[PDB]
């Protein structure tokens, strides 16, 4: 009964922290570029690119967190 | 002043306190200046240098 | 590129179109890239480095002044002679010892 | 038995700490966009089109886990 | 029995959390706009559209959360 109870509780746990850090993290990297955009427009598709370089490893650990999260679901 | 080749006057104006010339525009919302360090250090330098530039001239 | 005006109160110094240029700032060094935002700032003695529009690298030495930014047109408004409160300080009382005599 | 009131209160964690996750994160990146505006008005409609790409993002990885906190809710 | 009871309090938890998400977002925005008003006072109706715009998406998953806690509330 209750490892099966339990198991909802933990991977919905698991995503609620995971979904504050991937969203919280590229919020503050999303507020410095859109001011690096205000700074320097003939710069905007590079600041784009550049920023999507460093939002990948942002991104990276929380990911894990939801493919766990999925996982203890389907298991 | 030098008014002419052939001609010229002595003057005397006020140099400060800053004389109010118009110099009216709304083109400074378009391009606003980031004040580093502080807008006030950069207004009295400012100010220094144009007394300064006015002498010389 | 942009339009560059190094000016000085005697002579102008520099001007013409220009791509980019490396600026040491009262608080640090700044590139200016096409188009960049609109800056005011005071600027430190020493080489400045320009890139003219085709490339052509250069070194300027200034012995300070002040740095403005607007898209399209720029200019450095340079002081000739390092710019100190004390020395300047020192210059007064110099001034008032020729007035004594 | 309780066992279901826990598997509820699991979808109620992960919705709770994704609010937080989306709502710091658009509100950090949208703060950002006030300064960019502060300084100069004519660039706000391009910097409108960039902030929708980067809040677009910000929203990924928690609409996930608010959809989940939906399932979890029926299922 | 505990079954009614921890309902209740599963829709407290998730309620106050989507309480805090929304009114530290809008508050951060809200703070910005304020400085662009008093750095730019000519601007602030063209800034209030702005800021209007970036408003609703801040509140828009804390109002997903609500939606829970008052179902759970109801249910």
């Amino acid at each position: 009964n209750l490892n099966m109870d339990l198991l909802y509780m933990a991977a919905a746990v698991m995503m609620g922290l995971a979904a504050i850090g991937a969203a919280i993290g590229i919020g503050i990297l999303g507020g410095k570029f859109l001011e690096g955009a205000a700074r320097q427009p003939d710069l905007i598709p590079l600041l784009r690119t550049q920023f999507f370089i460093v939002m990948g490893l942002v991104d990276a650990i929380p990911m894990i967190a939801v493919g766990l999260g999925l996982y203890v679901m389907f298991a | 002043k030098f008014i002419n080749t052939m001609s010229q006057v002595p003057t005397i104006s006020q140099l400060l306190p800053l004389p109010a010339s118009d110099d009216d525009d709304l083109k400074h919302k378009s391009w606003d200046y980031l004040y580093e360090p502080d807008p006030k250090a950069l207004l009295d330098t400012l100010l220094r240098r144009y007394v300064e530039s006015q002498v010389y001239q | 590129t942009y339009h560059l005006d190094v000016v000085s109160a005697e002579q102008q110094m520099f001007s013409g179109l220009v791509e980019k240029i490396q600026v040491t700032g009262s608080e640090g060094e700044l590139g200016i890239y096409p188009g960049h935002a609109p800056l005011l700032t005071a600027i430190k003695p020493g080489m400045i480095r320009i890139v003219k529009q085709h490339g052509h690298e250069e070194f300027i030495y200034l012995s300070g002044g002040i740095l403005e930014v607007q898209p399209g047109n720029v200019t450095v408004l340079a002081d000739t002679a390092i710019r100190g409160q004390d020395l300047d300080e020192a210059r007064a009382m110099e001034a008032k010892r020729k007035a004594e005599e």
